RNA sequence: GAUACUUUAAAUGUGCAAACAAACCGGCCUUAGCCAACUGCAAGGCCGGAAAGAAAAGAAUUAGAGGCACCAAGUGGGCCUUCUUCGGUAAGCGGAGCAGGCGAUGCGGAAUGAACCGCUUAGGGAUAUGUGGCGUCAAAACUUAUGGGCUCAUUCUCGAUACGUAAAGGGUGUUGGUGGCCACCGGCCCCGAAAAUGGAUGACGCUUAAGGCCAAUUAGUGAAUGCCCAUUAUUCCUUUGGUAAGGGCGGAAACGGAGAAAGUGUAGCCCUUCCGAUGUAGAUGUGGCCUGGAGGUUAGGACGAAGCUUAUGGCGUGAGCCUAAGAUGGACCGGCCUCUAGUGCAGAUCUUGGUUGGCGUA
RNA sequence: AGCCAGAACCAGCCCUACUGCAUUAUCCUGUCGGGGGUCAAAAUCCGGCGGGCAACGAAGUGCAAGAGGGUCUUGGUGAAAUGAGCGGAGUAUUUGAGCUGGCACGGGCACGCACUCUUCUCCGUGAUGCUCCAUGUUGGCGA
């Protein structure tokens, strides 16, 4: 399915771009959100919308929906946290290697898929390639998938940031990086 | 600290909108209000019998009992850590119907009268598309963006 | 050695809606780090030219364009720059290069330098490459003349990074230490 | 010496919550109420608290009965 | 990174594995870079007349 | 108006609602409620129906268990900062609004600093980072680059880490920009610039910088991370406590070793698993430690009790407990379960006794 | 086997190895005319139309999937080794790349949806073991 789908994009902009029209790309339509600030002097609203999004510690991570809703609650706490459009070699590698499961109110690690098929008791989700492509494509159980997962805790990046007080368009590092947040991540997972 | 009155401070809260002056009309009049109601409570500054303190000029509430010229309003306080349920007496002149549930009673409507179409096996309405998604663009007038001398 | 800034070409649109259901196609050309401050930019003057907030729009194309083959030219760029005190300055320089990109990091440098201004209070209006009797400061003509030669003198030469040494001794090539 | 401030009030008043209000199903006290009406839905009580008797008489006859 | 666990938990990577090491061959790369330009070219052109 | 009062009017706010004691659709009962009257309206009930249990249109999310009591401590001198501000010529001055801090708190940085920057704390390894750095002091470019400009300063003196302790006006000193060899506008530097012990970019020093603006990562070769430093992050080992989560506990048989308690708390009944751990005033717990005496029980002592001495080790996170030696002593006393109190000392110009430097001095 | 060393092997963890697809056009190349300049003619530069891949490291454009070194940063030497890695059986299986025959996509199909090269495949050990501890090799020192 990915393959044919990557395919058939490529031919939409070719025949778009022999005749000289434009291909206008969908939307993105889910986000990957770190938190790249520790736990002081921090306001009333922003505190309740970090907890709210289960980012609770310095490089916590999580996926989320980027629809109206989430996309205001997210331009609120801007200054903490850095975020954008992940690929499918990155959410896979979260999940294969960093990837926790709410059991019984413990985290514990995935190691096989029988778990996962204890946990979501559904015919849909069996396999860790089911989560993956739950997530990847925003599916009819993205809630409940990423809400049976513990947050993600990452080591910070190696290699450095460049400064964690600027916008990552005035060369600093907090806010929306796009797709530029792949690169990013690969140093942290 | 020197002065704290019932009415202190309701200079601009008190007053009729500009060329906008007079007294109620046969359509305040004319409303019924019955127990159960959300109410708006808002202080007509030209009756100047029954009308609420200051606080609640802005509040919403539930009537709970009606008399023949007053009505009796249930409207949430918070005062230190909790919220109280006050209750106020008013004028009918100072209150309004409100309208802060129109949304959901279109929607059990709506309901309703899909869930006969369905039943009946008329043919339903086309679901609408999202608007976030991708195609070809095909342009009518293409521009160049840019900063020029004459811009400053 | 090879240019900070890439050249950038981002063409968008505002979205469509029940107003006005096909908006103008903007082109527009940049020199940025990379992409995400390309669109910046491009959302930037948008907003200030044609009242389109990015929250209403759609980028339709976004690419950098190539530079041409290595040829030594002439460039000559116009450019744009605030301060406080003067206000808004505007100035036409020349400057040789061999791409597009390198001229106008140059010029980037140059301000930098001469005036204090800084990447995000320039605007670059336009960059071309001019022939050789239409350079008008004697500085950048020097480099016509046919018969160029000069010598390279007060030179500071050092080792290659392993054979770096701390005492050598005097008249030979000999390390002592290191 | 007499000093007056609010600064640490917000911060005390939300450790323990804002506590939100009771359902209006509770508490739903009719006392004070314009009194005709009040007298009227009494005697509707009273009759309906008869009838739950009767019902519940007859519901236990037609057990015993089958 | 482990060979067990990976396998474990996805079966079908040898598949990808192997397809891996096709695309990685380099005359099956020459081959179909070759043929696809070729591919291409000459379908624009006829598209475009 | 006078010569800021106001039609208009934001940003940031603020009240209510968004299907399980609720609301929607039709029988019926009752009312000494309204209406000229009721088959209308109001109210309380009973009998039935429906129920994407809330679609599609960007169409929420949760380290999301709701409610209700009882008993009681400390506190009621605050102070600093950000953005608003009122008084005051101004103040490390007085008075307020919103939030965050210190007080009650260390740790890593800014040479130094309650409050700035980073980060917030069980006992230890490894890896990687934040703020800040990479001439020596001092870990890191053993003074990196196969990057570009600019700058020369003679008795406080070029300059060089924010918060934090000099103006008008001049200058052909040097580097560029606009318009017409000129007039104006810039960048660094120089005059303008005068105090009280000898002295401070932290010191030395630095000028093909070790300065100031910009930009890189081994360099037009051809592909994401130059390097160094935390009580932070990831991970591994051990402790402790939970609103903790699972499992075993009828001795399988035979004969490598032993053990195997139905359990709040122990030398924890035994395994496995997950999460938290700092703190002044203050609360509470502890098969938690120690002292004098009573009721029981179990022991010791002239082959040496109590007391005393210690480069006597061992055990315990700790209060402490136990052994060894006495080239010490000479008659009483230890453990465990209950009971009981005149029951634990470093300081009160504390009480009483004894010592002591000043001092072989005045 | 007590103490102190060195090397080997196994599990785990941590580092460095091994990498393809899209996009290039404001580009590449040949002529014609202009313009330029030299002691003459070339180039920088502009406009006509002929072709096109700058393709050995061509982009420093977007997304990427591909066993050698440590563990005085861990545990062990097979007292139930769960392994693509230890064992039995054969040689085929099915992953991709080229090339193949209704609907979709655009004003033909670059090759979406349905029905030759390139790689290893299938099968296996429950705990009448609830818990703890007891198992290598080579020297130095200790008679
Ligand atoms: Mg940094
Ligand atoms: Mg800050
Ligand atoms: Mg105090
Ligand atoms: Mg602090
Ligand atoms: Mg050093
Ligand atoms: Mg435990
Ligand atoms: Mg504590
Ligand atoms: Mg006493
Ligand atoms: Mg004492
Ligand atoms: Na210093
Ligand atoms: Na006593």
């Amino acid at each position: 399915e990915y393959r044919g789908a990557e395919k058939k994009l490529v031919t939409l902009r070719r025949q778009a771009a022999s005749h000289g029209n434009y291909y206008l790309e969908a939307k993105p339509k889910v986000a990957v959100v770190t938190r790249i600030r520790g736990i002081a002097k921090v306001n009333p609203k922003q505190r309740k919308i970090l907890q709210l999004l289960r980012l609770r510690q310095i490089f916590n991570t999580v996926f989320v929906k980027m629809n109206k809703p989430m996309e205001n609650m997210l331009r609120a706490v801007e200054p903490y946290i850095a975020y954008g459009y992940p690929s499918l070699a990155t959410v896979r590698a979260m999940v294969y290697k960093r990837g926790y499961l709410k059991i019984n109110g413990q985290r514990v690690k995935i190691t096989d898929n029988q778990m996962i098929k204890d946990k979501y008791n559904n015919v849909d989700i069996v396999c860790a390639e089911d989560m993956v492509n739950q997530i990847y494509t925003c599916g009819k159980h993205f809630r409940t998938v990423t809400h049976g997962m513990w947050p993600f805790k990452l080591a910070p990046p190696a290699g450095g940031m460049r400064q964690k007080r600027r916008h990552f368009v005035e060369g600093g590092d907090y806010g929306n990086r796009d797709t530029l947040i792949n690169r990013f991540l690969a140093r942290m997972i | 600290v020197h002065s704290y009155g019932y009415k202190s401070g309701t200079r601009h809260l008190f007053a009729k909108k500009f060329r906008k002056h007079g007294v109620p009309s046969v359509s305040t009049i004319l409303t019924n209000i019955k127990v159960g109601d959300y109410v708006d409570v808002v202080a007509d500054s030209a009756v100047r019998e029954g009308m609420p303190h200051k606080y609640y000029h802005g509040r919403t509430g539930i009537v709970w009992n009606v008399t023949p010229r007053g009505v009796g309003v249930i409207i949430n306080k918070p005062v230190r850590t909790r919220t109280l349920r006050k209750r106020i007496c008013v004028r009918f002149e100072h209150v309004r119907k409100s309208r802060c549930q129109e949304a959901f009673k279109a929607k059990e409507h709506q309901f309703q009268a899909y869930l006969a179409a369905k039943k009946a096996g008329k043919a339903l309405p086309p679901l609408q598309k999202s608007s976030r998604l991708g195609g070809i663009v095909r342009p009518k007038n293409v521009e160049v963006l840019a900063r020029r001398v004459a811009d400053y | 050695v090879k240019p900070h800034l890439r050249h950038y070409q981002v063409v968008g649109r505002e979205s469509p809606s029940e107003k006005n259901p096909e908006p103008t196609v903007y082109k527009f050309e940049v020199f940025a780090p990379n992409f995400v401050v390309a669109k910046s930019r491009f959302w930037r003057m948008m907003r200030v030219k044609n009242k389109v907030k990015a929250t209403h729009g759609d980028v339709l194309s976004c690419k950098v364009v190539k530079d041409a083959k290595l040829v030594a030219r002439n460039y000559l760029v116009d450019i744009a720059y605030y301060s406080q005190r003067c206000g808004y300055t505007r100035m036409v320089k020349e400057f040789r290069d061999v791409s597009k990109t390198g001229a106008v990091s140059q010029a980037y440098h140059d301000l930098a330098s001469r005036h204090r201004a800084r990447y995000h209070n320039i605007e670059v209006l336009n960059v071309k490459s001019i022939p050789d009797h239409e350079v008008k400061h004697l500085s950048i003509a020097q480099y016509h003349a046919p018969n160029l030669s000069f010598p390279l003198l007060q030179r500071r030469t050092k080792a290659t990074r392993k054979d770096r040494a701390i005492f050598v001794k005097k008249n030979t090539k000999r390390a002592v230490v290191a | 010496s007499k000093n007056h401030t609010n600064h640490n009030q917000s911060s005390k008043n939300h450790r323990n919550g804002i506590k939100g209000p009771v359902p209006l199903h509770l508490h739903n006290s009719k006392r004070g109420s314009w009194l005709p009406a009040l007298v009227n839905a009494r005697r509707v009580r009273k009759h309906n608290q008869k009838a739950a008797l009767k019902k519940r008489r007859e519901r236990i006859a037609a057990f015993a009965a089958k | 990174k482990n060979r067990r666990l990976r396998l474990r938990l996805n079966p079908y990577v040898k598949r990808e594995t192997a397809a891996a090491k096709g695309m990685r061959n380099v005359a099956n790369r020459d081959a179909r870079r070759k043929a696809k330009l070729a591919r291409v070219t000459k379908a624009k052109k006829a598209a475009t007349k």
